[PDB]
């Protein structure tokens, strides 16, 4: 049995003449998070695509980031993780990850008989 | 000259950013053997470059969307009363109604647009902005144009009523301030069908965006059916020679596989920094089209859509960035006798600012944009020099309005 | 890289091609010579090919820069954002290794103000625009001042030109115009 890529995946066994798949093992990249030599020896290791169910833990759609908290406050992006997400080093000191600010909002009194 | 005028609405489309790929280099050439890792070894460093170019693509696709989206300091947000001049911003601004925060043609822009080899050790990247924040980027750009007009731009942002905001504009192509308030009705309307018109023409085109995917993936497909071929080899598969031919034998097989594999690798690396330095033109060439016509106006030609400027509004599409330019085109025509100079008492009457128009009994002087005859008086004139140098100079007089204040 | 590139075997026995030559009889020797110089010659392509791709960027950069002093040194401009950030006034160009550095002293405003405005004035039924300002009221009296400073100053009839009458204008407001020169006929 093939696919698109022409690769064996579906096999029928030999001896119980039943039908069997293919899947090879998952893997992905791995990228590490240090905020630098200068302040600390701590890091956060970030793997690329594999899911949080198989090999802190904090599940992202960019990967499963370990070793960083996670907040609900929204601070300017300091480390381009991906996804909406940017890490930094400033919280007795530890790795956290939140999501991006885009900016302060405020909004303009428009009126139609007013200017500035 | 002209007597009328109509309000023309038109699109363009330019790319932006593309996909963040990553490709592995030993688990694409070798896979899980040993033997064909040691081989590859020998070659000195044929992945630490192929990984360095692919990351920096990465990072240049991350920045495009950065320097093109993100020009505004603050978040505006529109006010919920829509009296805006008589104007319909409701197919633009966005719908809290619906999951994402995005607008009409947003909606019919990305389900305009439709976007395994996993396994083989190329992986996408997911991108840096998540389409939600560049959807709050655009309406944050739209809030502020609509009810600052360009001084957002320039510092803090600073409220001014719509109608006065177009009377601006108006001004600023060479059309006095009048002409709006006397035709704010037929602009309002004319501005509406053309909004309408752009809407129901983009439901039943995209062709850049899609030609930018097909490209990646037309190119993704040949470098994975790339790994099929034998290259001299035996066979194709690594595994299926390991397992029939011994070492000393197997070697020199694995060799021209190795070399097969390196050399298609090479040239998917220099294919994709070719595309991707064009498409770091085209994103900057975007940045600097969104600078220009929509933080303010623009005097440059054909530049912001065909005839002159007015205002422009930016929409987000997938890989892409969209303008709809708001123009003011000429109208229905007539002939018109003219003459550079008029002689009064010997004294040439040069006109301020218009021009000298006659329809064949009564001498007029009018602007150039637009038609409205005014009696020739001495605040429309000023005199230079003597009767003869002019080439062609018509007699008439002038009203001289002091003379008969003083009756 | 292109260095360090030059210490593999690439297939051979040896790397130092005089180890080669020594050891070797050239018969049997010209196919380790052979290898060596597939590898090398490779990695000078990639090379070169690297180089001259680089070499674009840095010559569409200069282009760039070029228009910048062009534009922004010799003369003002009004492209926005262009010249700095803000209304451009006028640019030094400084100079730097194997690059240059630009000075855009910019004009921005500050300390703003609100305001009440009308889009036109009538005064004996025909309706008065302004010139070259905007009107603006601070609570009791008119005044029209131009658009990106506040100098208020009494309207005028040389402030304002005539067109029509009061009845098109969708917004419109009573006020009264100075008419300088009665005053002095008298
Ligand atoms: C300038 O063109 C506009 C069309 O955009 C004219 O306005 C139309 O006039 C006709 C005839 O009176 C009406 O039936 C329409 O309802 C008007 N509006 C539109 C949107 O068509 C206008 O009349 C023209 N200018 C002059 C001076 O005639
Ligand atoms: C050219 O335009 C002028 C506009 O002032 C026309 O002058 C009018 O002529 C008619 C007919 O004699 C008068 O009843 C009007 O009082 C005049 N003034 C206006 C403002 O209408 C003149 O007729 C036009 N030329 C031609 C050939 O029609
Ligand atoms: C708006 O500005 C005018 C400027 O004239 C202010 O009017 C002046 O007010 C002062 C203080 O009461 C008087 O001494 C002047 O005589 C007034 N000038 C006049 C009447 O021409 C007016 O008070 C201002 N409105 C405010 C502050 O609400
Ligand atoms: C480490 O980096 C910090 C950041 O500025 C600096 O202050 C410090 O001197 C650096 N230490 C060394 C040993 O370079
Ligand atoms: C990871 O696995 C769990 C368990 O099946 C699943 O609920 C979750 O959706 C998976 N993660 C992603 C990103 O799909
Ligand atoms: C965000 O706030 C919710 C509400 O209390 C909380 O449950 C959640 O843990 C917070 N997220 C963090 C702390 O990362
Ligand atoms: C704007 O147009 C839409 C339809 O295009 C309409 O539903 C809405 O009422 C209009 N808004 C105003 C203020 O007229
Ligand atoms: C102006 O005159 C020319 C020359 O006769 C003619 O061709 C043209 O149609 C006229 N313009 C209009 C609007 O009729
Ligand atoms: C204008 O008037 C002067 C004197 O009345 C005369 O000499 C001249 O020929 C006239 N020109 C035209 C074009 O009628
Ligand atoms: C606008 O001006 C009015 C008085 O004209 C004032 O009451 C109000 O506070 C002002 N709003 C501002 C400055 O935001
Ligand atoms: C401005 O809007 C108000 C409603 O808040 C309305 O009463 C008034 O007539 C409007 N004036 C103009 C000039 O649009
Ligand atoms: C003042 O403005 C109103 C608005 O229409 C108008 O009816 C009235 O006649 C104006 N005042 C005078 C003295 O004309």
């Amino acid at each position: 049995g093939r696919d698109i890529a022409d690769t064996t995946d579906a096999v029928r066994d030999p001896q119980t003449l039943e039908i069997l798949d293919i899947t090879p093992c998952s893997f992905g990249g791995v990228s590490v998070i240090t905020p630098g030599t200068n302040t600390s020896n701590q890091v956060a290791v970030l793997y690329q695509g594999v899911n949080c169910t198989e090999v802190n833990v904090f599940q992202t759609r960019a990967g499963c980031l370990i070793g960083a908290e996670h907040v609900n406050n929204s601070y300017e992006c300091d480390i381009p993780i991906g996804a909406g997400i940017c890490a930094s080093y400033q919280t007795s000191q530890s790795i956290i990850a939140y999501t991006m600010s885009l900016g302060v909002e405020n909004s303009v009194a428009y009126s139609n008989n007013s200017i500035a | 000259i002209p007597t009328n005028f109509t309000i023309s609405v038109t699109t363009e489309i330019l790319p932006v950013s593309m996909t963040k790929t990553s490709v592995d280099c030993t688990m694409y050439i070798c896979g899980d053997s040993t033997e064909c890792s040691n081989l590859l070894l020998q070659y000195g460093s044929f992945c630490t470059q192929l990984n360095r170019a692919l990351t920096g693509i990465a990072v240049e696709q991350d920045k495009n969307t950065q320097e093109v989206f993100a020009q505004v300091k603050q978040i505006y947000k529109t006010p919920p009363i829509k009296d805006f001049g008589g104007f319909n911003f409701s197919q633009i601004l966005p719908d809290p109604s619906k999951p994402s925060k995005r607008s009409f043609i947003e909606d019919l822009l990305f389900n305009k647009v439709t976007l395994a080899q996993k396994f083989n050790g190329l992986t996408v990247l997911p991108p840096l902005l998540t389409d939600e924040m560049i959807a709050q980027y655009t309406s944050a750009l739209l809030a502020g144009t609509i009810t600052s007009g360009w001084t957002f731009g320039a510092g803090a942002a600073l409220q001014i009523p719509f109608a006065m905001q177009m009377a601006y504009r108006f001004n600023g192509i060479g059309v006095t301030q009048n002409v709006l308030y006397e035709n704010q009705k037929l602009i309002a309307n004319q501005f509406n069908s053309a909004i309408g018109k752009i809407q129901d023409s983009l439901s039943s085109a995209l062709g850049k965006l899609q030609d930018v995917v097909n490209q990646n993936a037309q190119a993704l497909n040949t470098l994975v059916k790339q790994l099929s071929s034998n290259f001299g080899a035996i066979s194709s598969v690594l595994n299926d020679i390991l397992s029939r031919l011994d070492p000393p034998e197997a070697e020199v097989q694995i060799d021209r596989l190795i070399t097969g594999r390196l050399q298609s690798l090479q040239t998917y690396v220099t294919q994709q920094l070719i595309r991707a330095a064009e498409i770091r033109a085209s994103a900057n060439l975007a940045a600097t089209k969104m600078s220009e016509c929509v933080l303010g106006q623009s005097k440059r030609v054909d530049f912001c859509g065909k005839g002159y400027h007015l205002m422009s509004f930016p929409q987000s599409a997938p890989h892409g960035v969209v303008f709809l330019h708001v123009t003011y085109v000429p109208a229905q025509e007539k002939n018109f006798t003219t003459a550079p100079a008029i002689c009064h008492d010997g004294k040439a009457h040069f006109p301020r600012e218009g021009v000298f128009v006659s329809n064949g009994t009564h001498w007029f002087v009018t602007q150039r944009n637009f038609y409205e005859p005014q009696i020739i008086t001495t605040d429309n004139t000023f005199v230079s020099g003597n009767c003869d140098v002019v080439i062609g100079i018509v007699n008439n007089t002038v009203y001289d309005p002091l003379q008969p204040e003083l009756d």
